[PDB]
RNA sequence: UAAAUUAUGGUCAAUUGUUAGUAUUCAUAUUAAUUUUUUUAAAUGUUUUAUCAUUUUAUAAAGGUUUAUUUUUGAAAGAUUUUUUGUAUAAAAUUUUAGGAAUAGUUAAUAAUAAUUUAUAAUUUUGAUUAGAUUGUUUUGUUAAUGCUAUUAGAUGGGUGUGGAAAAAUAAAAAAAAUAAUUAAUAUAU
């Protein structure tokens, strides 16, 4: 539990406790052995893991990142019991053992369908197929992997959950040993998310379970990396990341938004990062959660023909082909196609050379969320809109 | 009758009252004490079904009634819910916690934009569970675990437990114990009428008085202070102690028949699983004389002779004379570790009261057996020699003036 | 009725109530009278009583 | 420490002087004047049963034949009401001329 | 627990015993037990200055404040009645050298 | 107010050090009866256990300030008849004063003489009980009175109890509650030990002889002549008004 | 059939005292007013009794009851009515006592309205740091003296105002040139001279005199 | 007070407290001072017998009642009685010491806590190897550990006139047991309590009888 | 009211008159009174003899009367091994 | 100021008496009479004891007049435990006068039981004190009625400091320490 002392802990104090040395080590099976002991709680183990001397504002912040972890691990868990209710359903009815139930057709659910509708038995028939429409969709055992190692990774980070994964008293099941274990899966599973995932924190902050600082340091971190791997020559002064090949690919980071963003003013347009990439000019900007300050928030076209007049006076680039063009996120996440329209329109990579830099993105399935409606009306006519040319 | 004990926590709950730690200590206390521990076991399962995080005094009167019953598994599984991230006491850390908890109180905004839910304050007893375990407790935990996988027969998970406690009580600071509370009861600060009967107002008989105990008492006191203020060597010799007593309780579990008072033959002599019992004990003996070096001499061991003495009174059928030799044997040996001349201590009363139950139980005889008034005797019983052993010890109890008799 | 009488509020009209005591006297409170439905459960009493 | 604590039932006061911090208006002359006699007259009265034995042990004799002769030293209910012209208010007429009338404060 | 409240004697009486035995402590400083003794005289300083104080009780007050090294929470009202009391007809360059003094050790 | 500070529950009481009915005066056989069963409890004591300061070889010398202040509650034997100075003599002559220490004259040592000794400030008594010994009791050898010539012979065989009381105290004062410790007597188990040479002249019953005839009838049950007071099952009397239990009702007419 | 609260009270006095009421009670008595005193020398100052007048606490007309629903119900939960209140300081003469004023409310059924009504508590403060015009919050205790059975457990509003008046060795309010008066008589403020007094004293008597004769009646 | 103007207030209640958690920068966690006692309890007025300046429920232990101690145990030279004489052995007392108490306080505490009447008998004096200690020196000046052996040597002519006035449970709270008789680090925590006595509720609020209607809850 | 009559009968100990003794009687609650004599039947006459023949000639066991005294005085609801089987954990948490 | 868009390719209704409950008679209903009925005349036996005594036996009426109410730790219940110890003395709240003004054994503090002191004290025009009337009480009556109109549970600072508690100068039961009687009805006159 929470101690005197204890503290939450960035990426680099996870790296280094958690830096230790394994060898194929298997992510599916340690990943559904941690969930299995999980599980297997209360809501009693939950409670006193926040660390005591804290302030207030850490402590709420805190507090709510865990109630996000709390409720995402609940929700896979009761996927995971309705997924193994439905292969025990399809196992019980059909007749077919349940380990090949995964590796099943579609042309065989036809023929067991059939099999069940002849017999006379039509309610079993349709729940075989229903079960197994609904299986074909969740039945994956990497279903929401990413999504799952991040949870594992902010428990993790919070500091307080790495005892509560041994010292358990087992029995051995075929000699029937009373003994307590000291192997901690927990820790193990850690060090191979550390040592294999090295942008864990990236996808960690994209997901939306930051709530301390956001995924905006992760952005630049991010967007920072997959200019290392295009220009190939880049010099980094503070904030300023500039390629020194004489064609402009240049990533300025010039404020924080949601300090920048006065509640009460009259100044329109604050941007996060501007990106130069070759003629093309990006104004990146990061979606705050006030509503009416997001029509603040984006630059006027006026505003924007002064910026791309400023490129085009600074960089001596002449103004016949200059293109600026606004780029909004969403306020505490990052989703999908967020990063795909990033990798498109800013960097100009397409989804295969996109796949070939970054491997976990093939994997990432985070989606915009329904209830924010205003946001995604704002960011169709935002990023649905033509290049500005001067 | 004991199930009010049960009853008055019961009512606590229908009347919409919270209950505390102490509630919960207090009623598995009170009905462990009446030798009901289903009753407590309920208790446990009433305190769990208001889902209360326990603290360590609440597991570990838990503990002891799973080490009573002889329940591995309600211990297994309050282990494995509770006690899977309890640690011993570090060097680097402050021995007491600091109150973590501010009390509950509410600004001039919470007053009004807070719902009446938000700013009504039950005492729930999952708020100062971090306060409950400042002390830390842990060695009691660790020790009560050891005892009650040595009471489902499971050796490597009692060998676990009582090596981990060992390390920690040989390599770890002794913590700092909790002061008794004197708020849990409600008694006058003095006697509000001054009166008191003389000790001889019967003419008739002595009888006790309240400023007094003239009588004398009826049952010998161990003399010693409780768990929490020892020592960490102090209390690897009652854990030592304690596991012996665990010992002796399964034994006389296992084989009721033949460790209480005669009533039958099978009284007189060892059963079959007595000499691996005593060569558990020996060895257990002599690990923690092993462990202990020269410290052994500056602890107090009366408890652990006490306990030594009833073990091999009960499980090994041994003679008070033995029993007394045995006793001599411990005091010069814990006498001569100490590297100087130094000076033997005499046996307590609760070590001399098992050699006079060990001579009690030389001549103790099964009465009006099936010859219709022949008392049968142990064979090989000489009651010349054992009264002759047994009164020149009442004479060498009754030359030490500092043993008081019961 | 105050003292020993289980009466909160008037049958038909009443003074205008604010907060917690409006929701009661309108939704909340106990009704036998009503010939539809009886007084209601709390959660999650009501639900497989709704037939 | 303007803040009572829910908890322990403590009042706004006391929550203040458990922190350590001293919440007083600017007293008056007559304010400072009554928290400043209080150990005057001790002193006072001290020094007059130091210095007088046989006057003080006059008055403290008078006091207790005055104080255990009365009618009303029993304790009763009559006796440990805090308000006895309030509480009992029908003697005040016909039987009991001590208090003239029913209402002193404001209850 | 309320039952008692000091009045600035109690603590010119009290801030030399500690500072005694702060001084025969083998640490500079005091035990933690005596943490509720000083919030106690922290309470009773703060008041004490919205009250009446002649000059020889502020002598004390900063002395012994000075003696065991302790900061008090207000330390601005002590400074006000400190003001009052320099251009006093009955101050005294021995008064004001042990004022001078105190507030030298205590700042 | 003043008034609101506690309730009126439990006052202040008078304690009974100035109540006279709760008082015992030294001139009355009242005196003597709460002190001698004290004294035959102590020789009781004395002679199985060594008590400390139980005998001494003279009077304990505390100034004539601190004499009223150490003195009261205070013990100690000597040997012979010395009495201490500074006080006025007054030997018990009453028969009814002295009709208490008979267990303590019967069953122990002879009482010769008993004294009371008044200072000349009368605040300070002293209970003088002279015993000729030997004693009827068996003394161990690590006794405190064997280290005593009246108490271990069988003028040379008398010594003196000396016990301080305050004159007007309740009982509660001369009470002696620390010498009430039950040391044992070894006296029927010397026989059957190493240090005797009766141990193989004994003879152990194993088991119980062999009854041909039942025990003696009791004579016919003559029933009383008398009236009676009534039930004494139901009056709340002990079975004798002597001792027992009114619950279970023996020893009376029927 | 669903029964009424009175069946229930009617059940409760059944089961105390035996039975439940004994008939007629009602009666129709006509109830006569004789009066004995002049026309207007009614032995009293105030209210001159000449009628026949109700007596009742509860039962009389038009109908009073309390009403629970208010600010304090809405928030504060309390364990029985009166328990916690929230008022203002008016009052602050007396030591660790301050005058708080509260409001409750009435229940008219017959205009079918609600009326604010004021009651004064005496509270208490130890260190002395409620000023007038303090919105306090203040809870139940034990009795402390003989009016004072409130204690101000929350300070909710601080009068900022009073605190920098007392800073300025001034008042904390400044106090009212409107009161209550010493008698019905027009209190009529005298201004003369110091040798006018005399006149000025024999009108006043001489008025006083003229009061006195207005015993005597007609001529 | 106007009850319809809450709940904007409540806005302003949220508008102030969302301004406050964004405007001030919070240093550290502040430590957590112990609470006193109020004064202020429901009810009616308490007796001073039962007066043990507690009048609310706290289940935790705060820092004034926590101790650290030492058990230091102290040899006694006794002589018991064998068959051919007297032999001389140890005797040891066992005390909890505080770790900054004097020599003279550990000798006090030998004699509060030896329950013997053949110990402390004379005046005696503690030493370690032969060499006497100074009474008024600290343990820690000695490096007294629980493992150093300590002596006490009695000098048997003299009588030791002790006063108990203190009494063997004295903590801060003050909170002492007149019938004791024992130290409080050898009694248990809970026992069995056999000076009270079980009392069940024998007057019914407000149901009595046959039907329970309503059962008067609101009383 | 049965439940209340046995709470305030066996808890708080009340008193009983004769003629609500008899009617709970006649509800087989109570056994017949005191009072409700039958009058062809005389008063028994006791002899201590025969009733410590007739008590020798057949007592019961101590153990067994203690375990009566313990089902029908303290508890009757004690649990069976059976049962005691049925209510510890299984191998997921033993 | 959008300008009459064209398979009109689906008409055949409603009523089977089954109801989400304050409903209004300016002349009818409540009061006394055309009719009431039936009795009652005081002057009195509670009991056990250890005997000129002691143990148990705590709310009769008129008068005077009240904004409000309840619970003894003590006696009993009551137990093979025991301290005259088992939290009773408190709060909110709501009265009336056809000719409306002042009130006080007084308010708070207090090292103050049992107040030689301090204070710019306390109640009241948001209706006080006194005087009058006066037990209160969704229990009564009436009506369509959140209206009007009635009431009879009670308590009792100088009779005795006894008793746990004054409630004590008189009550058809509340059966009061051995089963007095316990089938039934009158249960009282007698
Ligand atoms: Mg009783
Ligand atoms: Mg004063």
């Amino acid at each position: 539990h929470a101690t005197y002392g204890a503290v939450p802990l960035t990426h680099s104090q996870v790296t280094s406790v958690y830096a230790t040395d394994g060898g194929k080590v298997d992510e599916l099976g340690l990943l559904e052995l941690v969930e299995e002991r999980i599980f297997s709680w209360k809501l009693n183990k939950w409670e006193m893991r926040i660390p005591p001397n804290l302030p207030n504002d850490q402590k709420e912040l805190i507090r709510q990142e865990q109630e996000n972890l709390k409720q995402i691990l609940s929700e896979w868990r009761k996927c995971f019991g309705a997924l193994n209710a439905d292969i025990l359903q399809i196992s019980s009815l059909t007749g077919v053992p349940k380990d090949v139930v995964r590796e099943k057709n579609r042309t065989w659910l036809q023929e067991e369908v059939a099999k069940l509708r002849w017999m006379g038995e039509v309610n079993k028939a349709a729940l075989l197929r229903d079960a197994f429409m609904r299986l074909e969709a969740f039945g994956s055992r990497d279903f929401m992997f990413m999504e799952r190692l991040c949870c594992i990774y902010g428990l993790a980070r919070q500091g307080t959950f790495d005892e509560a994964f041994t010292n358990y008293i087992t029995e051995d099941p075929v000699t029937n040993d009373i003994f307590v274990d000291e192997r901690n899966p927990f820790k193990e599973l850690v060090a191979h998310i550390v040592r294999n995932y090295s942008q864990i924190d990236i996808i960690y902050d994209f997901l939306g379970f930051n709530y301390s600082e956001g995924y905006r340091s992760s952005l630049r971190r991010y967007m920072e990396y997959l200019q290392c791997k295009t220009a190939e020559n880049v010099r980094a002064s503070g904030r300023l990341v500039t390629g020194d090949k004489g064609e402009h690919n240049i990533l300025f980071d010039y404020c924080v938004s949601r300090e920048s963003l006065v509640s009460g003013d009259s100044c329109q347009g604050i941007i996060d990062f501007l990106y130069i990439n070759g003629n093309d000019v990006t104004l990146i900007i990061i979606a705050s959660d006030n509503p009416w300050l997001r029509n603040r928030q984006l630059p006027h076209r006026r505003q924007m023909e002064g910026i791309a007049r400023r490129v085009c006076f600074v960089l001596g680039i002449p103004p016949s082909e200059v293109r600026i063009r606004n780029l909004l996120l969403p306020p505490t996440y990052l989703d999908k196609g967020s990063i795909v329209r990033l990798n498109d329109i800013v960097f100009r990579l397409s989804n295969e050379q996109s796949n070939l830099l970054i491997p976990w993105l093939t994997n990432y399935n985070k989606e915009l969320d329904p209830k924010d409606v205003d946001y995604t009306a704002l960011a169709k006519t935002t990023n649905e809109e033509e290049w500005l040319t001067l | 009758i004991p199930q009010e004990a049960l009853h008055w926590l019961l009512r606590m709950i229908v009347d919409n009252f919270n209950p505390q730690h102490v509630h919960y200590i207090a009623a598995m206390k009170t009905l462990q004490s009446a030798g009901e521990l289903d009753m407590a076991r309920d208790v446990w399962k009433i305190m769990e079904r208001q889902q209360t995080w326990p603290c360590t005094a609440t597991i570990c009167a838990y503990l002891d009634v799973c080490v009573e019953a002889g329940e591995k598994t309600w211990a297994m599984e309050a282990w494995n819910r509770y006690c899977t991230e309890l640690k011993f006491l570090e060097p680097g850390e402050v021995d007491p916690k600091p109150i973590s908890r501010v009390p509950f109180s509410l600004t001039r905004e919470e007053l009004l934009y807070l719902p009446k839910w938000k700013k009504h304050f039950d005492h729930d007893p999952n708020l100062d569970v971090m306060d409950l375990n400042r002390f830390n407790r842990t060695r009691e935990v660790y020790l009560r675990m050891a005892q009650v996988m040595l009471a489902g027969g499971e050796r490597n998970a009692f060998q676990h437990f009582f090596t981990k406690l060992e390390e920690a009580m040989l390599n770890k600071p002794t913590p700092v114990p909790e002061p008794p509370n004197p708020h849990l009861v409600r008694r006058p600060r003095w006697a509000p009428y001054e009166h008191c009967k003389s000790v001889h107002h019967s003419p008739w008989r002595l009888q006790n008085n309240g400023r007094a105990l003239a009588l004398g008492p009826p049952v010998t006191i161990e003399d010693e202070m409780q768990s929490r203020f020892f020592s960490n060597d102090q209390f690897l010799v009652h854990s030592v102690k304690e596991v012996l007593r665990i010992v002796l309780q399964e034994h006389k579990r296992a084989h009721p028949t033949e460790c209480t008072r005669c009533k039958t033959e099978a009284f007189f002599y060892k059963t079959k699983d007595a000499d691996e019992t005593l060569k558990f004990c020996d060895d257990l003996i002599e690990r923690l004389f092993a462990s202990l070096g020269v410290r052994l001499s500056n602890l107090n061991t009366s408890s652990l002779l006490s306990t030594i003495l009833e073990v091999f009174r009960v499980v090994g059928k041994e003679s008070g004379a033995a029993l007394l030799q045995r006793a001599n044997e411990f005091l010069e040996r814990k006498a001569s570790l100490g590297d100087a001349e130094g000076s033997r201590e005499n046996l307590t009363a609760s070590n001399y009261l098992q050699v006079l139950s060990g001579f009690a139980d030389e001549s103790a005889f099964v009465y009006n057996t099936k010859k219709d008034g022949t008392c049968q005797y142990k064979t090989g019983f000489d009651p010349r020699t054992t009264m002759r052993h047994l009164a020149d010890v009442v004479q060498e109890i009754a030359g030490n003036p500092h043993v008081t008799w019961a | 009725g105050g003292p020993g009488s289980p009466v909160r509020g008037p049958g038909y009209y009443a003074p205008p109530m604010e907060g917690e005591h409006q929701r009661g006297y309108t939704a909340e409170w106990r009704d036998l009278r009503n010939p539809m439905r009886p007084p209601e459960f709390p959660t999650p009493w009501e639900r497989k009583y709704r037939q | 420490g303007l803040n009572g604590c829910v908890e322990t039932g403590r009042s706004r006061s006391e929550v203040a002087r458990d922190l350590g911090l001293s919440y007083t208006r600017p007293l008056h002359e007559n304010e400072k004047k009554q928290l400043s006699h209080q150990a005057v007259y001790y002193e006072r009265l001290a020094k007059f049963k130091m210095e007088q034995p046989e006057a003080a042990r006059a008055m403290e004799r008078e006091r207790f034949v005055r104080k255990f002769s009365g009618m009303f030293v029993k304790m009763d209910i009559r006796s440990g009401a805090p308000d006895f012209p309030s509480t009992y208010r029908r003697l005040l007429g016909t039987k009991v001329v001590r208090w003239a009338s029913k209402r002193h404060g404001p209850n | 627990a309320g039952k008692m409240s000091l009045t600035l004697r109690e603590v010119n009486t009290l801030l030399p015993l500690l500072s005694r035995m702060r001084r025969e402590s083998p640490n500079g400083a005091l035990d933690a037990r005596f943490d509720r003794v000083f919030n106690a005289i922290d309470t009773a300083i703060g008041a004490a200055m919205r009250h009446n104080c002649t000059l020889d009780e502020l002598l004390d007050l900063a002395e012994g404040l000075a003696a065991c090294e302790m900061v008090p929470s207000a330390l601005k009202q002590v400074e006000m009645v400190l003001i009052r009391s320099v251009m006093m007809h009955e101050c005294s360059p021995m008064h004001l050298r042990r004022m001078l003094q105190a507030m030298f050790t205590l700042m | 107010s003043r008034r609101f500070r506690y309730n009126t529950k439990f006052p202040a009481l008078v304690s009974y050090n100035k109540l006279p009915w709760e008082v015992v005066n030294h001139e009355t056989p009242q005196f003597h009866m709460h002190v001698a069963p004290h004294y035959e409890q102590l020789l009781t004591l004395a002679a199985s256990s060594p008590v400390p300061h139980i005998i001494g070889s003279k009077h304990i010398d505390v100034p004539r300030e601190h004499r009223l202040r150490l003195l009261p509650g205070m013990l100690y034997l000597l040997d012979g008849d010395t009495l201490p100075g500074e006080f006025t003599i007054n030997r018990v002559l009453d028969p009814t004063a002295l009709q208490y220490y008979g267990r303590l004259s019967s069953q122990i040592v002879t009482v010769e003489a008993v004294r009371m000794l008044v200072p000349d400030d009368l605040r300070l008594l002293c209970n003088c009980i002279t015993f000729k010994g030997p004693l009827h009791l068996p003394v161990a050898p690590y006794a405190s009175l064997a280290s005593l010539r009246g108490a271990s012979q069988g003028g040379s065989n008398c010594f003196t109890l000396y016990h301080f009381v305050r004159p007007n105290r309740p009982p509660k004062e001369l009470q002696l509650e620390k010498y009430y410790i039950h040391a044992p007597c070894v006296a029927p188990l010397s026989e059957f030990a190493s240090n005797s040479d009766e141990r193989g002249n004994w003879r152990p019953r194993l088991q119980a002889p062999k009854r041909t005839r039942r025990a003696t009838p009791l004579p016919a049950y003559r029933p009383p002549q008398s009236y009676l007071m009534g039930l004494a099952e139901r009056l709340a009397v002990v079975p004798g008004g002597c001792f027992g239990r009114r619950s279970l009702m023996w020893g009376h007419w029927f | 059939p669903w029964w009424n609260f009175q069946t229930e009270h009617r059940q409760r006095c059944v089961l105390m005292y035996g039975g439940a009421r004994t008939k007629n009670t009602h009666n129709a008595n006509h109830r006569v007013f004789i009066k004995k005193y002049k026309r207007n020398a009614f032995p009293n100052r105030t209210r001159h009794h000449w009628a026949v007048s109700m007596t009742g606490v509860l039962s009389q007309r038009p109908r009073r009851m309390p009403w629970p629903y208010d600010l304090t119900s809405l928030i504060f939960n309390q364990p029985r009515q009166g328990s916690d209140k929230i008022g203002y300081v008016v009052g602050t003469s007396m030591l660790k006592t301050a005058v708080v004023a509260t409001n409750h409310m009435v229940y008219y059924p017959k205009f079918n309205q609600r009326v604010s009504r004021t009651k004064r508590f005496f509270a208490h403060d130890e260190d002395l740091a409620c000023v007038e015009g303090d919105l306090v919050h203040i809870k139940q205790c034990r009795k402390i003296s003989k009016y004072k059975h409130y204690y101000v457990f929350s300070i909710l509003e601080p009068n900022v105002e009073g605190r920098e008046r007392l800073k300025l060795g001034l008042k904390a309010v400044p106090p009212p040139l409107f009161g209550y008066p010493v008698s019905r008589r027009i209190v009529k403020l005298n201004l003369t001279s110091t040798e006018g007094t005399q006149e000025k004293l024999a009108a006043a008597i001489q008025e006083h005199v003229q009061d006195a004769y207005r015993f005597s009646g007609p001529t | 007070l106007k009850a319809g103007l809450l709940g904007h207030y409540q806005q302003e209640a949220f508008e102030a407290r969302k301004r406050f958690e964004e405007s001030t920068t919070y240093p550290g966690p502040i430590r957590a001072a112990t609470p006193g006692d109020t004064r202020f309890y429901s009810g009616s007025l308490e007796s001073i017998l039962h007066d043990t300046d507690r009048h609310y429920w706290r289940a935790v232990t705060d820092d004034p009642r926590v101790q650290h101690l030492i058990p230091l145990r102290i040899r006694f030279k006794i002589f018991t009685w064998v068959t051919s004489g007297w032999e001389q052995r140890m005797q040891v007392v066992q005390i909890m010491a505080p770790k900054d108490s004097t020599i003279a306080q550990v000798k006090d505490l030998v004699i509060v806590e030896n329950q013997s009447p053949y110990l402390c008998v004379s005046s005696f004096h503690l030493a370690i190897d032969g060499k006497e200690l100074d009474p008024q020196k600290t343990l820690g000046e000695y490096g007294i550990t629980e493992q150093s052996q300590i002596d006490a040597i009695e000098q048997n002519d003299h009588l030791l006139h002790r006063d108990d006035e203190r009494p063997r449970d004295w903590t801060v709270d003050e909170i002492t047991a007149e019938d004791v008789k024992r130290s409080p680090y050898k009694e248990m925590e809970m026992q069995p309590l056999q000076n009270l006595a079980p009392r069940y509720e024998a007057r019914p609020k407000g149901y009595f009888g046959r039907t329970y209607y309503s059962g008067m809850k609101q009383s | 009211d049965i439940d209340a009559f046995k709470y305030w009968f066996g808890v708080k100990r009340c008193r009983l008159s004769m003629k609500p003794w008899a009617l709970l009687a006649k509800a087989g609650l109570l056994p017949p009174s005191l009072t409700q004599n039958s009058k062809i039947m005389p008063k028994p006459l006791f002899d201590k003899e025969s009733l410590m023949r007739y008590y020798l000639a057949n007592r019961k066991d101590e153990d067994v009367m203690a375990r009566e005294k313990y089902l029908n005085y303290e508890n009757s609801m004690v649990k069976t091994e059976e049962e005691r089987a049925a209510e510890r954990p299984v191998a997921p948490y033993l």
